[PDB]
């Protein structure tokens, strides 16, 4: 399946997930296809954190649907 | 003047769930409107 990824909004990009697969993956391939530790990311559900649940699956999260990526630089 | 940068910056956050225009104001008037910066303190700081 695959889904609209936000990352701070303004650049969308369709990535291309199983639903069965870890968020821990999903920050992993943003991470080494985009060059970002995981610590600097949060992942924003409408508002709402994506954290301890497990998988898209768990979420019922599915296909063309707006995920929003938040991305922190160390200042600059 | 360059409070047309911070008004669309509260709709930036907006977009992403920040439902309130106010807490947006003060988390960007915060820092001199560094939107990364005004995020964390949107996230709870």
């Amino acid at each position: 399946m695959q889904i609209f990824v936000k990352t701070l909004t303004g650049k969308t990009i369709t990535l291309e997930v199983e639903p069965s697969d870890t968020i821990e993956n999903v920050k992993a391939k943003i991470q080494d296809k985009e060059g970002i530790p995981p610590d600097q990311q949060r992942l924003i559900f409408a508002g709402k954190q994506l954290e301890d649940g497990r998988t898209l699956s768990d979420y019922n999260i599915q296909k063309e649907s707006t995920l929003h990526l938040v991305l922190r630089l160390r200042g600059g | 003047g360059p409070e047309v940068r911070f008004q669309q910056q509260l709709e930036q956050l907006n977009a992403m769930g920040f439902l309130n225009r106010e807490a947006n104001l003060q988390a960007l008037i915060a820092t001199g409107g560094d939107i990364n910066a005004a995020i964390e303190r949107l996230l709870g700081s």
